[PDB]
DNA sequence: TCGAGAATCCCGGTGCCGAGGCCGC
DNA sequence: GCGGCCTCGGCACCGGGATTCTCGA
């Protein structure tokens, strides 16, 4: 329900194949159990990619969760977009006693939006 | 004020494709009214799509996006 | 008449709405860029101050 | 020449009276009509006055008539509901005159 | 019926596959098209002062719809879309007995 | 003479009498006469999918407009089952003066978006000219590059109107190794691309492919190691170049590359695949690369 | 499709408005009006489809088509 | 000596035709 | 569960980003 967000959701919803439509749309949580019955997932591609995005127009979809849709799409399609492997290395000392997922999310977003 | 009589005679009669058709003052002042509300309606539609975009100015492009429904409607 | 031959004098010899509008948009963009340099450069001054 | 002196002089008259209308309708919604905005709305009034003249003549031709009466402009007011309602009361006010 | 005729003709007029859910809404579009037309023929025939709706009563209406012009008159518009045995009724042919 | 000459040619070819074609290193082919610089330069870095084209019956290089219309009206009709077809004689894609002038077939779509750009050329193909009658204008090579669907439509049109038949030219790994050797033997400068040999091992369950990409100057110095007779490259010299590749690959990875098959040999002169999508023409040696390609097309036709 | 229903248009013109005197072939003119109205619908809906680059006409393109053409086709 | 501009090696991010699925007879 | 229908997807050809390396502050 925004620029580069609604059509972004459209472009990531025609990406996902018809078989695993339920699997990815259930995990990203915007479509609750009641919302799944409204759209007939078995009918057509352009039908579902138009009714689902409307179901986010009423749900006022934001890029924060539109990107989560792309994440869940790739979690089942990780066998594309060839992956580099980065290897971190701490020096001498104790391990990371504080990898708080909240703190790591903060310490990553803050540093990335710093530059 | 309005779009006066000797001007409404002249403007309409310019687009008249023949010389023998006249429009009476009873209909002339109503023609004044209909194009006065042409200005009023085009202006209100433009400023309405302006609050729809929340502007303090009526720009060039607002009028261009209002013609597809202005000429269609009026 | 003189304005039509002014046409015939300039156009014969020889965007703008995009100019004005896009120039105002890009001026806001350069304000945003000055904000970007204020933020990035100052946070670089703090990072290299560290 | 004559076509230019005709339509440019009425373009001037349309701009002048439509600018009076611009000052008269700019005071309602506290708005200002820029120079190109007035220049545009004046030429749409001109261009669609061409449309009204095209319509109204064949409107009289439609009733096997040469003169233009109030039912012809009522058919010009037939186009839209909101100005049907607006022009109905303004037309009974016409008949008051 | 006839609305189903027009939605099927829509298929060969849009040259492109659509949805049935689109067709019952274009059915409401045709219903409102008549809801504007048959009272537009009403008011235009009343404008001419005639109880019936003569062919010129609709030529003016189609002038209103911008489809009749000084370039494209009424009869030429019949050439391009109506079949021959139907335009034989509308546009006057000539046998010294013009229809 | 009109047919029996071709029968004797078929006899000679099938005899297989001591074939090793000691080939002259592709000589720098200074662009002959017209050779429209814009057209030829557009025709170089395009991946031509080779075909073998039997001689065209009743063809003439005057009725190009009639064939253009006859094929344009056929292609858009295959869409009924926006497109312009421009037959264009190339005027210079010929080895000897007696060869038929190469001519193009371009599916031009509004603007000059050339969808297909066919290309029939007969350069240094005088093993076919002297065996076919005058009525046939023989162009053994056909060059696609457009989608396979449009090629399999213009080919049908050509079969219908000219009695010419398109076998998809498949360069076997032997001919592929040959051309991979004579292209690192050339006298070029400023090597555009590395000399890559895309091998493809014959494993039944899996389909591992190898890209033995050599530095183009390093392969030239490796070729000079196995190059002894100048002017002409022999089969033994080509095999020794290929075996120096083999003994630099089995040396490193202990897998016998000679037990695999070439599928693509990219070179600074011209890339060359096997399955048909073969000839990229990076440099302007294309009258020599096309000479080899036409000589190979004769092999398939004759 | 190569047809134009004589009966259906007359039945519609009588059902919707009970008081008219549509002429011998006036319903044929009504069919021409609807034919051209649906022409405009098809072409401007093709434009609507290219607006969102949808390769199938859907509800969201027809509803946008209606408010333009149906209003335009009003006399 | 060094800083911005252009070209081009390295690999995408795209275009587009066979394969698999799927709904009347 | 098949008949002419349709939709993903490997392969591959064409379009910008950063490294070369030449020139200006």
């Amino acid at each position: 329900m925004d620029e580069t967000v609604a059509e972004f959701i459209k472009r990531t919803i025609l990406k996902i194949p018809m078989n695993e439509l339920t699997t990815i749309l259930k995990a990203w949580d915007f479509l609750s159990e009641n919302q799944l019955q409204t759209v007939n997932f078995r009918q057509r591609k352009e039908s579902v990619v138009q009714h689902l995005i409307h179901l986010c127009e009423e749900k006022r979809a934001s890029i924060s969760d539109a990107a989560l849709l792309d994440i869940i799409y790739m979690q089942f399609h990780q066998h594309q977009k060839v992956w580099e492997v980065f290897q971190m290395s701490k020096g001498p000392g104790e391990d990371v006693d504080l990898f708080d997922m909240k703190q790591f999310k903060n310490s990553f977003k803050k540093i990335l939006q710093r530059a | 004020s309005g779009f006066r009589k000797e001007l409404v005679s002249r403007l309409l009669h310019l687009h008249f494709k023949d010389d023998k058709t006249k429009v009476s003052g009873d209909a002339l002042q109503l023609m004044v009214e209909l194009l006065k509300v042409f200005v009023v309606e085009a202006a209100v539609r433009g400023v309405r799509q302006a609050q729809a975009e929340d502007a303090l100015r009526v720009d060039v492009d607002q009028l261009e996006k209002v013609l597809p429904q202005l000429l269609l409607d009026f | 008449n003189f304005l039509k031959k002014r046409l015939l004098q300039q156009c014969e010899t020889l965007k703008m709405e995009d100019l004005t509008n896009v120039s105002s948009l890009l001026n806001m963009e350069r304000a945003r860029d000055k904000a970007n340099e204020e933020g990035l450069a100052l946070l670089q001054e703090e990072i290299d101050k560290m | 020449q004559q076509r230019f002196s005709y339509q440019q002089r009425l373009k001037a008259a349309v701009h002048y009276t439509v600018g009076c209308l611009c000052e008269e309708v700019a005071l309602d919604k506290e708005m200002q009509f820029s120079k190109q905005t007035i220049a545009a709305i004046s030429e749409l009034t001109f261009r669609q006055c061409e449309n009204f003249a095209k319509d109204l003549e064949m409107f009289a031709r439609h009733a096997k008539r040469t003169t233009i009466n109030t039912e012809d402009v009522k058919l010009l007011a037939r186009r839209s509901n909101s100005l049907l309602k607006y022009i109905t009361d303004k037309s009974e006010e016409i008949a008051q005159i | 019926a006839g609305l189903s005729h027009y939605v099927k003709l829509f298929s060969f007029y849009a040259k492109m596959p659509m949805e049935r859910k689109a067709l019952e809404m274009v059915e409401k579009c045709l219903d409102k098209y008549f809801q504007h037309l048959c009272d537009d023929l009403e008011v235009f025939a009343a404008h001419a002062g005639r109880k019936t709706v003569k062919p010129e009563d609709l030529e003016l209406l189609m002038r209103r719809q911008g489809l009749v012009t000084d370039q494209v008159s009424l009869h030429v518009l019949v050439e391009r879309h109506l079949p021959l045995e139907y335009r034989q009724l509308l546009i006057p042919c000539a046998y010294s007995g013009n229809s | 003479t009109p047919l029996q000459k071709r029968l004797e040619s078929v006899r000679k070819q099938s005899s297989f009498i001591l074939t090793p074609p000691r080939r002259k290193i592709p000589q720098c082919s200074q662009l002959q006469e017209d050779v429209d610089p814009q057209k030829v330069a557009f025709l170089l870095h395009k991946q031509w999918t080779l075909y073998s084209l039997t001689p065209l019956y009743k063809f003439s290089y005057s009725n190009l407009k009639e064939y253009s219309r006859l094929l344009n009206a056929f292609i858009v009709a295959e869409k009924q089952k926006n497109i312009k077809v421009i037959f264009s004689t190339l005027l210079g894609m010929k080895g000897t003066q007696r060869d038929p002038e190469a001519f193009l077939v371009q599916i031009v779509s509004r603007e000059g978006k050339v969808l297909w750009t066919g290309w029939f050329c007969c350069v240094f193909g005088d093993s076919l000219l002297e065996t076919v009658s005058e009525d046939f204008t023989c162009l053994p090579l056909f060059l696609a590059n457009g989608a396979e669907s449009n090629t399999a439509i213009i080919g049908t049109w050509f079969q219908k109107t000219f009695d010419c038949y398109f076998s998809p030219l498949a360069i076997n790994a032997f001919n592929l190794s040959w051309m991979a050797a004579m292209w690192t033997a050339c006298k070029m400068d400023h090597y555009v691309a590395t000399t890559e040999f895309l091998w493809s091992v014959p494993c039944s369950p899996q389909s591992l492919d190898i890209s033995f990409a050599i530095h183009p100057e390093d392969a030239k110095a490796l070729w000079d190691s196995v190059h002894k007779t100048p002017g002409e490259v022999t089969q033994e010299e080509v095999d020794l170049f290929m075996d120096c590749l083999y003994s630099h690959f089995h040396r490193h990875f202990k897998i016998h590359l000679s037990a695999t098959r070439l599928v693509r040999v990219s070179t600074s002169v011209a890339s060359a695949h096997t399955d048909g999508k073969i000839k990229i023409l990076c440099h302007k040696y294309l009258i020599g690369v096309l000479a080899y390609l036409t000589e190979l097309a004769i092999f398939q036709i004759e | 499709k190569r047809k134009a229903p004589r009966g259906f248009l007359k039945r519609v013109f009588k059902r919707k408005k009970p008081q008219l005197r549509l002429e011998k072939s006036g319903d044929l003119l009504v069919h021409l009006n609807c034919l051209l109205f649906v022409h405009r619908l098809a072409e401007e809906s093709r434009t609507n489809a290219c607006a969102s680059k949808c390769r199938v006409i859907n509800k969201e393109h027809v509803l946008a088509a209606a408010k333009v053409i149906l209003k335009k086709s009003r006399g």
